[PDB]
């Protein structure tokens, strides 16, 4: 759609890695606050 | 248990009481501490982190080659600082260090179009003259002559290299071709987690008498594929099991519920065996590498990298008698520390635990008015039978015993005595690597051999990484890309010779030790005659040069 | 949080990047691609323009952990002793500011 | 009281009215007798490494950035002298300069 | 730590006002800042850091 | 910036001349700085972007 | 009380059969060990830091 | 040691300032061969040495 790639991303794949390393990101800014 | 001494996690944690202290002050802590910036130092403290020497007089060529190639390496492909860091912590606070050295390659096909051309022999003078421009130019300089000599030229040139026949190169036109297209091509290195890599008991404290090591890495289908023919089985493994939650023995710092839902970039778990097997059941030992993921053979082959040994190398804090580990300074300081945590926190259960600043009054000094006006902040009046300046009490904190800061300090001194580290002292131990004794105020006292002494452990480790590195550098990389490096001739090395390293050796370079080496040829120059030989000066001058970052003018020394 | 603009031209929205390698060709290489969304809809999808070829952030670490990427800062070591501190001053002038004068 | 000032210097290795003289001596040889580094100031001097080394990190990115973005003539009037090239495949290879602070 | 206190000094109510940091009253014929013992660690004999 | 050969000598003067115009027009050095260092004393780590 | 006027001298070490076999014609009558006695376990007086 | 080899080294400086220089060339060459092999400069020493 957005680009002439055959593997062209989608934007809920896009947002499943935000998803997933939210949690560890979560637990170190615990400690930096 | 070492490491929980280190930070205050298991049997080291003060038991949980309540209304009463769980301090616990970081003895082990903070005697590391004024070590990992002691030992780090050396390493930083120049540009130049490899110096490479010539052994005989014919070697002088070739080591100038391989320290400038190193030390790009390390400069560009290669965090230096954090490695460093990362090193020296492992070092001290595991008490042994590993470190694993390997190459990584990402060839890559890439299709274009080049052109295509007729040779022929009969030419003007002028042409002559415009092929020997080119030969004079790629001797004098590699670089100058691929970036601004045509194309035409160049084929006329390589014409010559093979057969030493002068003929033109017409353009005949353009034809389209397939190529490979480098990418990566660098060593790498990295510490190793102490439970992830498993080498042979037997091994008598020497690694280089290990039979195998077995070493526990993650990895992505990703990288399985930059090398496309190196592993078979391939499409057997599911990339859904042997996840690091379901590799237990494996230690990462990667989270339990972290999955990627792509499987291209999936982690997985895969072992690595390096070791000797009779491969022909003959007798005869080979060193070979396995790798497996979830029981399923991925890879199995002779060792590639030419020294024909494990790729691991191992640092000693404190050296065990004809043992293989090493022996961290929390070792000795275990009950130094439990015993001042107690002293401290007696002090604070001391001091907290008593009444402050509560007021207490006799019954029956003050009447029910005077009481209320003295309570107020007024002027009052009292019975004459009780005295006010004795008899109310003003509570405050009890006076430490003497004995509890004896206590502590015997064990501060204790520890300083087994260790040989003191607080706001040493750390210059770095200013005199490789070098003579200095004058009154420069010497080493008892407590920088000590401290020197870690330091030859330390420096050996970063000469065997540099070895090994050095010999994958003359199989792996290409002819053109050392010339690029390094704009001069490119000398090579007979594959035969890469198990012995007749030529080179290897050391770090430090900044006084090159200084030092800088004042060696000053001196030689003043000795020697200078109208002895032109040529003798000019070498001398040229070397000076560089040891001061100056390659300009070394080069114009050099070709006076 | 209650500031906004009123001028739709000049109005402040956040946005989110993504700079990561993905198989764009569906073959097994992966390449280095950088992904713009506002709002749950896609408004960049391009390769990396840097020619290094990786992501833009450096990381600086304080007092570097093994084989970790974050930092520990001083205030780490100091949190026991800062407490202690506390408690002792305090104790002194509920002393002196509690009676009489 | 003092007893914890004590301790936290101890292990930060920071103490009021002292050190900061560190930042004389970066790259430099060892100098004479009241110019040589002291403990504290090698603690003090490896964290100067850490950011020193991502400044360099910071200016070999801008310096690729600069050979595809800036135009011929905009880095001829920065420099009043001849313009010198880079070979684009070239950039992901430092083969030719080094970055350090001065 | 431990905090030792003369039965009869503090009355049933004064000796709550005590224990739980407030100001307090107590009979006089009992001193207060001499007979409650704070108890600490005893001093070390010189001859134990002599030998 | 310095050269690391012969022929490099001319690229990193030009380069060092570039590169500090920019930092000392185009931001403000000072003010980076101060939010560099305290960005990582403080935090423990600091992140910088560069576009 | 000197090393160079001693009879003899005896020393334990352990070793391999591919160790053996380097020197292929140094050892003789090699088929006669059954290769499972002889172990460390088997023969306690020889210290060693193997398990 | 390093000093046993400084020390060889200020052996020969001083052999060389008490000889004459112009007794005999060899003697001044061999004499001079030998400082460079001490101060680790192996290409040097073989330009002296057949020069």
């Amino acid at each position: 759609k957005l680009t002439s790639w055959k593997n062209e991303l989608s934007l809920q794949a896009l947002k499943a890695d935000l998803d997933a390393a939210k949690p560890s990101h979560t637990a170190m800014m615990i400690k930096v606050k | 248990e070492w490491n929980d001494l280190m930070r205050i996690e298991g049997k080291a944690k003060p038991p949980k009481v309540k209304g009463r202290s769980q301090v616990q002050p970081k003895l082990v802590r903070r005697q590391a501490e004024w070590r990992y910036s002691a030992l780090t130092e050396p390493f930083l403290g120049s540009n130049k982190l490899f110096k490479v020497t010539p052994v005989t007089w014919e070697d002088v060529q070739g080591a100038r080659q391989n320290e400038l190639v190193l030390n790009y390496q390390f400069r560009t492909k290669l965090n230096r600082v954090s490695f460093i860091d990362n090193y020296v912590r492992s070092v001290v606070d595991d008490g042994t260090g590993i470190v694993r050295v390997g190459w990584n390659r990402e060839i890559r096909k890439e299709k274009q179009e080049v052109p295509v051309f007729s040779l022929f022999p009969i030419q003007t003078q002028e042409q002559a003259d415009a092929l020997q421009q080119a030969l004079q130019l790629r001797t004098d300089n590699p670089r100058g002559y691929e970036e601004n000599v045509d194309e035409a030229i160049k084929e006329s040139v390589r014409f010559f290299d093979e057969t030493g026949q002068a003929t033109y190169a017409v353009q005949t036109g353009t034809t389209t071709t397939e190529v490979e297209v480098p990418l990566a091509n660098h060593p790498t290195v990295e510490m190793l987690n102490p439970e992830n890599i498993i080498i042979d008991p037997s091994c008598q404290g020497d690694i280089n008498k290990a039979m195998f090591a077995i070493v526990s890495f993650e990895t992505c289908k990703a990288d399985l594929l930059k090398e496309k023919d190196r592993y078979h089985n391939l499409n057997k493994i599911d990339w859904q099991s042997s996840a690091p939650v379901n590799e237990p023995d494996h230690a990462t710092t990667t989270p339990q519920e972290f999955q990627i839902s792509d499987p291209m970039r999936k982690r997985v778990v895969a072992y690595e065996y390096w070791g000797f097997w009779d491969i022909e059941g003959n007798g005869v030992l080979e060193p070979i590498v396995a790798t497996w993921i979830g029981s399923t053979l991925i890879r199995l082959e002779k060792n590639p990298y030419p020294d024909g040994k494990l790729p691991f190398v191992l640092i000693p804090y404190m050296p065990v008698k004809r043992d293989m580990y090493g022996e961290p300074d929390a070792e000795l300081l275990g009950d130094n520390q439990a015993v001042l945590g107690a002293v401290m926190r007696g002090m604070i259960d001391l001091l907290g635990r008593s009444a402050n600043g509560q007021r207490g009054m006799p019954k029956g000094m003050l009447d029910a008015l005077n009481s209320r006006r003295y309570r107020e902040g007024e002027d009052y009046e009292y019975n004459p039978t009780q005295n006010p300046a004795q008899m109310i009490i003003e509570h405050k904190f009890p006076e430490l015993p003497q004995s509890a800061l004896t206590m502590a300090t015997l064990q501060n001194q204790e520890a300083e005595s087994l260790t040989g580290v003191k607080a706001f002292a040493g750390g210059v131990t770095g200013e005199s690597y490789g070098d003579v004794a200095a004058g009154i105020r420069g010497v080493l006292d008892a407590a920088s051999k000590r401290e020197m002494a870690i330091l030859r452990r330390l420096a050996k480790g970063m000469s065997e990484i540099g070895n090994k590195i050095i010999a994958m550098n003359a199989v792996f990389l290409a002819e053109h890309e050392v010339v690029r490096i390094t704009n001069e001739e490119f000398v090579t090395i007979k594959r035969e010779d890469l198990k012995g390293n007749f030529d080179l050796e290897v050391d770090i370079s430090t900044a006084e030790v090159d200084n030092q080496k800088s004042q060696d040829l000053g001196f030689m120059l003043q000795t020697i005659g200078p109208n002895v030989d032109q040529q003798i000066t000019l070498n001398i001058l040229a070397e000076i040069a560089d040891l001061k970052r100056m390659p300009k003018l070394a080069h114009d020394l050099r070709t006076w």
